[PDB]
């Protein structure tokens, strides 16, 4: 299977100037593309993306198209300048998956044994981290569903490499508050909680939502599985939990000691310096 | 006056023997549980109370004596009777041994248990809620003081 | 980035220099070096570029590198800390208590021989106190123990 | 049981399912072999230590107890989260 | 002191045997038992000169032979020469009950069923003595081990390792925060 | 033979009699009974070692299964002596392939808590324990997506 | 007990020996020859304060 994939900030610029290609037909039209990359390990590489016609219509909304022939003379023109360079996937713009996302992958399951999507978001409103991506199994049911064809997420992030960092580093110029040390974490110290608080407000909203709407929707199985996962494993015991924490006070000791001693004795020795080079140079000046 | 306490003549000086001794060998008298040391030295150098102006020690710093005794011996005896300690400290009776160690217990000093059927005083241990709470209070305290010293050895570095 | 435009042999009669925003030819003749560069500003001269960005990409681009550079849920590298500071870190500390005993037992001789040497002349020779940044590590210490009560209750 | 203090005895366990008491451990390691119980046995107390329970399918009461215990941890969640937010946000700036 | 091999018959060392008394009545203190036997008792070049003074090596096989009651007459005999020796004067005091704590380690070791009853026999008399020696001892912070009245019971705590943990580092930044409280506000007047 | 092999299911060697018996005499092959029960030493060799086997096969989940564990119900689990219960826990604790202490003078004895004043029991439980529930929030995240996109 | 080569405490009502053991003191070490040392560090640095004093 699949470690996890690994976006470069080429392809998601590849979307961004995608939706700015299609933005002045405006009137109902999702972004749509093909992702290339490089099958490396267990863990997955991106490097390049490009177009794709797509549409879909409203009256029987399983209208969709995908041009072989573009996939074929493009990935011709891409191969035929580098052949370190292979088709990995897809990718389309990805507000959620609708119900007619299954169907492309499930043309070009021919191309990558294992089509990989890839579902970001053009607009930032997502506090989370985007490019999200799933990858289609079958889970089988104990109920004799015949074969679930599902979709599943493999983790993702945005990786780095040499020249794109010359690229992005130098096309930010915009904020740079760490000062890397006690500090630069403390941001995203605020993130974890906050999106903690995020994810389990979908929860509580999921939570709400089934009951009243789906018509018994509830997830039937992942419900009752992973919620008891849940109700298995908040520890809040008291027995040696609490002994923990002269664990906890070695943990204060050490760098206790380690400030106490050496920081007072830098600062002073850097007084020493500043004092001496203070007055006599005042005895040679005044 | 706190139950602590420090030897003076750690800063003793050869223009300092006459003014230290006498306040000295009162240290001297409270640094053991025994209150017919300390009760001399009162009659003795109250001539030097009356010089020093501090005659407010004498009047209360008794109750510090007997609490330092309680805690050595406390800490001394597992399981001591209070017919044995009332007379080793000069109480002269066994019945306010109860009153002083009850309020060695309600004034905080010591958690040890009594039957007041048999008269004996029994006393336990323990540890781990003081390393869960008492060194860090400490450690606060030093790593407030030595980043002041920070705070302060730059704003006065930086005056060039 | 470096951009450039030919210049022809037939109008060498005619002038070359009406120049018009002449900030941009000056600020040509500072991202520069060369003895060829001088000897190619004849046939070559080039032309100033610019960078207008998408407040829309560039949030989104911030969105990435300040926000993808911290990892999925974002709870999860945060409580892998809090994983390595009862497992791992004592052995950095042990480390980081070995460093601090055997470097500090010879620079202890330091203001010793910045008493002797001179007021402050020339470097001597190689080491230096180099504490500062071992001490930094020990507050990547504190920091990620004081990680451990957040994370871990509640 | 509501899984906080629910380490079981013997007593309750030959009550139930009204075996004798050289039959309860053949009765909890059989569960252990299967791995419908993921606990752990004291024998001093006969008391078998209960680290698990059944996945079990959401009744009424269930759904209530599931939005009022995660919700119940949410507002904790959040609360302790605002105050360390507040606590250190201006140093953050 | 550990060499007394190649300590050369000097002014100073001025009998080669008084070195080889100091060299014990310190050996005797410093370390406890991880080298102690292998030097001064498994050993041999300091062997034949403690084999020719009694004194020397009485106290080490008493105490290496736990004999509790010669004790204190083999250092009543070292220790009234103690007084009247140099280099020493500030430091016979704390080393009689340095020798007592050093004694009563390896007794209160082995047994924590042990009471006065069993102190009586084998290590001298004055119960009260062993009580208020004891007593002070114990309240002084050292060799933790819990006392009891009438009912005639001495028990111990097994380990002594919880508090001794923390004991030594507060110790000395007590002296060293204090040092640099003053010298730090030396400098700016 | 496959039931002696998966969790124990625990097994006693007077049934293991009761149901191994008959290879001395009966079926058709006997002749690994034979390397078993012909040569009378061997047979000795393998009553003993057959034994030695099925203590051993105890002993596992003996301390899987046991926090604690009384000494009368370690003899009444290996149907022999005390003093042959404590020599088969003596040499398989010099063996140490299973940590014990036989504490006898009660009957009161401990299995596989080996000491745990560490780290570890706070430190790897807690953090496993946290850690598998943030690994199960993306998944289920995932799971009620996908249960929402069914039919929604 | 007395060699080290063990790790018991004995009764004499009971006859019972029982066996116990805490081995890590390395917070001692750790702490304390930081500190002895840094006592030395601000006994040198003693020298430069009567320096810039007089």
């Amino acid at each position: 299977a699949v470690q996890k994939v690994v976006v470069h900030p080429l392809v998601l610029l590849s979307v961004v100037d995608h939706f700015n290609r299609i933005g002045k037909v405006g009137n109902q039209k999702r972004v749509v593309g093909v992702l290339l990359g490089s099958w490396q390990k267990k863990v997955l590489d991106v490097s390049n993306s490009f177009a794709v016609p797509f549409d879909e219509d409203d009256k029987d909304d399983s209208v969709w198209f995908l041009d072989h022939d573009y996939l074929e003379n493009m990935y011709g023109m891409f191969k035929k300048v580098n052949a370190r360079e292979r088709i990995v996937g897809w990718y389309h713009t990805g507000p959620k998956l609708h119900k007619n996302d299954i169907a492309i992958n499930e043309l070009m399951k021919r191309y990558c044994p294992n089509s990989v999507l890839v579902i970001i978001d053009v607009k930032p409103k997502d506090l989370g981290l985007p490019t999200e991506a799933y990858i289609s199994v079958e889970e089988v049911h104990d109920d004799g569903t015949p074969t679930s064809k599902t979709f599943e997420h493999v983790t993702s992030e945005i990786g780095a490499e040499e020249a794109e960092e010359v690229g992005v580093e130098h096309l930010l110029r915009d904020i740079k508050d760490t000062t890397v040390g006690t500090l630069s974490q403390r941001i995203t110290n605020q993130v974890h909680g906050l999106k903690g608080l995020n994810s389990k407000l979908l929860d509580i909203r999921s939570y709400l939502e089934k009951v009243a709407t789906g018509k018994l929707p509830i997830n039937h199985q992942i419900i009752y599985q992973l919620q008891d996962v849940f109700n298995l494993l908040p520890d809040v015991s008291l027995q040696e939990f609490v002994k923990a924490f002269y664990l906890k006070t070695n943990d204060q000791m050490v760098v206790v000691y380690l400030a106490s001693l050496i920081r007072s004795v830098v600062a002073l020795h850097n007084l020493i310096n500043n004092k001496i080079a203070n007055r006599d140079a005042e005895k040679k000046e005044g | 006056l706190l139950g602590e306490i420090p030897d003076r003549l750690q800063f003793r000086q050869p223009s300092l023997k006459r003014s230290l001794m006498p306040y000295f060998l009162l240290t001297q008298a409270v640094r053991t549980g025994n209150l017919a040391k300390f009760n001399q030295v009162l009659d003795q150098f109250g001539e030097k109370f009356q010089a020093d102006g501090t005659y407010t020690l004498i009047i209360r710093l008794r109750h510090n004596v007997i609490k330092t005794g309680v805690r050595m011996i406390s800490l001394s005896y597992s399981r001591i009777s209070l017919a044995d300690i009332a007379q080793k400290l000069q109480l002269d009776s066994p019945e306010d041994a109860e009153f002083i160690v009850a309020k060695a217990i309600r004034d905080g000093v010591i958690e040890a248990s009594i039957n007041h059927e048999k008269g004996y005083v029994q006393s336990k241990e323990m540890i781990d809620i003081y390393s869960t709470r008492e060194p860090q209070l400490a450690f606060h305290q030093r790593i407030s003081f030595c980043l002041d010293i920070h705070n302060m050895s730059v704003k006065a570095m930086r005056f060039p | 980035i470096d951009a450039f435009r030919l210049i022809n042999a037939n109008m060498m009669v005619l002038g070359h220099e009406p120049r018009q925003t002449t900030s941009n030819l000056g600020h040509l003749n500072k991202p520069s070096i060369q003895a060829l560069i001088h000897g190619l500003n004849r046939h070559y001269y080039s032309i100033t570029i610019n960078y207008r960005k998408n407040e829309l990409e560039q949030k989104m681009l911030l969105n990435l590198h300040k926000k993808s550079w911290m990892e999925g849920l974002t709870l999860q590298d945060y409580s892998e800390h809090c994983k390595h500071n009862e497992s791992v870190v004592k052995e950095m500390l042990e480390l980081a208590k070995n460093y601090n005993k055997a470097v500090e037992e010879e620079d202890k001789m330091t203001p010793e021989q910045l008493a002797i040497k001179n007021v402050g002349k020339q470097d001597p020779k190689r080491h230096l106190e180099e504490h500062v940044d071992v001490l930094m590590t020990s507050n990547i210490v504190q920091c990620l123990a004081a990680m451990l009560d957040t994370v871990v209750f509640k | 049981r509501p899984a906080n203090h629910r380490q079981l005895t013997f007593e309750e366990i030959a009550k139930s399912a009204k075996i004798t008491v050289n039959e309860v451990e053949l009765l909890v390691m059989k569960a252990l072999s299967v791995g419908l119980v993921k606990g752990s046995i004291d024998e001093v107390d006969k008391r078998v230590h209960m680290t698990w329970v059944q996945p079990r399918v959401l009744d009424l009461q269930q759904i209530k107890g599931m939005k009022d215990r995660l919700e119940f941890w949410c507002t904790d969640v959040k609360s302790m989260e605002m105050l360390v937010e507040h606590q250190a946000h201006d140093i953050l700036t | 002191f550990l060499d007394t091999v190649s300590t050369f018959t000097s002014y100073e060392l001025m009998d080669y045997k008084t070195f080889v008394t100091y060299t014990v009545y310190v050996s005797m203190i410093a370390l406890e038992r991880p080298d102690l036997r292998e030097k001064v008792i498994k050993g041999a070049e300091i062997l034949e000169v403690l084999h020719s003074l009694p004194a020397v090596r009485q106290y080490l096989f008493s105490l290496y032979e736990c004999r509790y009651s010669v004790f204190f007459q083999s250092l009543a005999v070292v220790e009234q020469e103690m007084k009247k020796d140099w280099l020493f004067a500030p430091h016979y005091r704390y080393y009689v009950r340095e020798m007592r704590i050093h004694a009563y380690s390896q007794l209160l070791e082995s047994y924590r069923s042990l009471t006065l009853g069993y102190m009586a026999e084998a290590f001298g008399v004055g119960v009260e003595f062993i009580d208020q020696e004891l007593s002070r001892f114990i309240a002084a912070g050292r060799l933790h081990c819990k006392i009891d009245k009438v009912n005639e019971i001495v028990e111990t705590n097994r380990p002594d390792s919880k508090n001794w943990q923390y004991q030594e580092t507060i110790k000395k930044g007590d002296l060293l925060l204090n040092r640099v409280q003053k010298l730090s506000r030396v400098i700016n007047m | 033979l496959l039931k002696l092999f998966t969790t124990m299911e625990l097994m006693r060697w007077s049934t293991l009699v009761e149901d191994y018996g008959m290879e001395l005499r009966k079926g058709s092959l006997e002749s690994p009974a034979t390397d078993v029960f012909g040569s009378t030493e061997e047979g000795e060799k393998r009553w003993k070692d057959l034994k030695n086997r099925v203590v051993e096969h105890n002993i596992r989940i003996m301390a899987k299964y046991y926090t604690r564990i009384t000494m009368k119900r370690m003899a009444q689990l290996l149907d022999l002596s005390v003093d042959e219960s404590e020599a088969f826990l003596s040499n398989l604790v010099v063996n140490k392939t299973i940590f014990a202490k036989v504490d006898r003078l009660a009957g009161i004895i401990n299995f596989q808590r080996p000491k745990d004043p560490n780290n570890l029991l706070n430190d790897w439980s807690q953090k496993l324990n946290s850690l598998m529930s943030l690994v199960n929030k993306t998944t289920h995240l995932i799971a009620k997506e996908e249960m929402i996109h069914n039919l929604q | 007990i007395l060699d080290k080569k063990f790790h018991g405490i004995l009764d004499q009502g009971e006859g019972v020996l029982i066996i116990f053991d805490e081995p890590p003191v390395d917070k001692t070490y750790e702490a304390a020859l930081e500190t002895i040392q840094n006592m030395s560090k601000v006994v040198d640095s003693l020298y430069n304060k009567a320096k810039k004093l007089t």
